[PDB]
């Protein structure tokens, strides 16, 4: 480091011997998977005898 | 960037209704007087949802 190399952008200090290419690439993947099941059942019996 | 989005949604419902209705009345010449009836209700009722 007798030199303080930076890197270009000025973000980080790089050693003499070392250079860096900026491929800055973001990869992001979501996924989401809703899996949803309602039942309702109702019965009513009514009986009258008069 | 790209999104893929697939919603499948579903829903059965099923409601059954049985009314049973019986009656029988006799009367005579103020000696004998019978009068019956019978009433059955049956309602059900089930949905089922995804």
């Amino acid at each position: 480091y007798t030199n303080c190399k930076t890197t270009e952008d000025g973000q980080y200090i790089i050693p003499d011997e070392v250079y860096t290419i900026p491929q800055k690439e973001s990869n992001l993947e979501m996924n989401s998977e809703v899996l949803e099941s309602w039942m309702n059942y109702q019965s009513t019996t009514s009986l009258s005898i008069n | 960037q790209e999104d893929h989005v697939r919603s499948s949604f579903l829903l059965d419902n099923q409601n059954s209704q049985n009314t049973v209705t019986a009656s029988a009345g006799i009367a005579f010449l103020n000696i004998v007087n019978f009068k019956v009836e019978t009433d059955y209700i049956s309602q059900t009722s089930l949905t089922k949802d995804y």
